[PDB]
């Protein structure tokens, strides 16, 4: 029945800045140690800070000491971390624990997103293979769908009779702020010629809509 | 009173 | 600043017992340091289990259990379970901050082994025109997570130009999906030849490589 409930985040500018709260709710708050983690993408679990019941002394992980601020107020039960002039790879999703022999108690985690992007449709090239020579060695086919913005984008295949096979992978944010995706799908080489493949993109943040066909190379 | 133990003393 | 090494990944089967260690820069790890074992199972689902060396958070069942084992922290998983199958942090402190391991992906056996099929995509001609090109790799329907991926542009390993995605554990067979994408500029693509993707996952005796030769078929 012990619940740390998170709020803040959201797309944030580069160089901006953020405050994240967390309302501890079914413990003592005033008598916890309260600590913040963020886990980035690719990346391990990184030690943000903690701080004390009475905020006596506050510890920062040395790399980032600057820029993360850590505070709470006992009387609300609620702690705080304002991160200041952030930075493309402070994206991660931040985490609110509170120690007991351990980081025993966590919250859901807030999701920030550093981005300097203006919304942006993608490009949906085909992800086809040279004419197979092998024995029906089953085919794969797919969609890239590359350089959008924000996040919400929908795939499908021949507007949603293919499912059986499909695997369309978690987009990860490039080096240059925007998403990128692949969808794929595997079918028995035998049909390559005479079934045809099509992928659905579907981009509502930008009033995008592609229906790209894939088909191998001519060779 | 007491207060949750940490994990580093 | 000191550096936290822990083993890359293991894998065990339900009731052994697993051993995973983490290793300070600094110096053999002490009580001191107060050792503490994070644990993260799929979909970001991260859970305390062991914090100051031996103290397990209340709460945690027994067959994990902390302690020092020579020059390094231990956790060990005894009677393992599948639903011990996560990726496993370590936490050192050092005095006034705790420095977080890579994390071990720990294994613990639902099925058989299964390997990757492997996939190679060469760069559309469409986004050629574009000035970028793309070459995707994809390893399709393995157990378990664990693989590693390597691209080699003329026998040339890259490195900083690929990103991985991958899909969640289908509930059913507990599989995966791998989509490695190594991005070059136009220029760079039609300079060299052949690009191949080279997989090793713990299902292949020996890696296997897929490839494929620009302009060719
Ligand atoms: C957060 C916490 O542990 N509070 C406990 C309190 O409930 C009581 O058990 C007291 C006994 O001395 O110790 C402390
Ligand atoms: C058992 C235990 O350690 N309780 C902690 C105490 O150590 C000290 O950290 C205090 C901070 O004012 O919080 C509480």
């Amino acid at each position: 029945e012990v619940k740390l409930l998170q709020s803040g985040g959201g797309l944030v500018q580069p160089g901006g800045s953020l405050k994240l709260s967390c309302a501890a709710s079914g413990i003592d708050f005033s008598g916890y140690w309260m600590s913040w983690v963020r886990r980035a993408p690719g990346k391990g679990l990184e030690w943000i800070g903690e701080i004390t019941p009475d905020s006596s002394t506050i510890n920062y992980a040395p790399s980032l000491k600057d820029e993360f601020i850590i505070s709470r107020d006992n009387a609300k039960n609620t702690l705080y971390l304002q991160m200041t002039k952030v930075r493309s790879d402070d994206t991660a999703l931040y985490y609110c624990v509170s120690y007991y022999e351990g980081f025993a108690y966590w919250g859901q985690g807030t999701l920030v997103t550093v981005s300097a992007a203006s919304t942006k449709g993608p490009s949906v090239f085909p992800l086809a293979p040279s004419s197979k020579s092998t024995s029906g060695g089953t085919a794969a086919l797919g969609c890239l769908v590359k350089d959008y913005f924000p996040e919400p984008v929908t795939v499908s295949w021949n507007s949603g009779a293919l499912t059986s096979g499909v695997h369309t992978f978690p987009a990860v944010l490039q080096s240059s702020g925007l998403y990128s995706l692949s969808s794929v799908v595997t079918v028995p080489s035998s049909s390559l010629g005479t079934q045809t493949y099509i992928c659905n993109v579907n981009h509502k943040p930008s009033n995008t809509k592609v229906d790209k066909k894939v088909e191998p190379k001519s060779c | 009173g007491s207060t949750a133990p940490p994990a580093h003393g | 600043q000191a550096v936290v090494t822990q083993e890359s990944a293991l894998t065990t089967s339900p009731g052994e017992t697993v051993t995973l260690t983490c290793r300070s820069s600094t110096g053999a790890v002490t009580t001191s340091n107060y050792a503490n074992w994070v644990q993260e199972k799929p979909d970001h689902l991260f859970t305390g289990l062991i914090g100051r060396t031996n103290n397990r958070v209340p709460g945690v069942p027994a067959r994990f259990s902390g302690s020092l084992i020579g020059d390094k922290a231990a956790l060990t998983i005894t009677g393992a379970q599948t639903e011990d199958e996560a990726i496993y942090f370590c936490a050192l402190w050092y005095s006034n901050h705790f420095i977080f391991g890579s994390g071990t992906k720990v294994t613990v056996l639902k099925r058989t082994v299964a390997a990757p099929s492997v996939f190679i995509f060469p760069p559309s001609d469409e986004q050629l025109k574009s000035g970028t090109a793309s070459v995707v790799c994809l390893l399709n329907n393995f157990y378990p997570r664990e693989a590693k991926v390597q691209w080699k542009v003329d026998n040339a390993l890259q490195s900083g130009n690929s990103q991985e995605s991958v899909t969640e554990q289908d509930s059913k067979d507990s599989t995966y999906s791998l989509s490695s994408t190594l991005t070059l500029s136009k220029a760079d693509y039609e300079k060299h030849k052949v690009y191949a993707c080279e997989v090793t996952h713990q299902g292949l005796s020996s890696p296997v490589t897929k490839s494929f030769n620009r302009g060719e078929c």
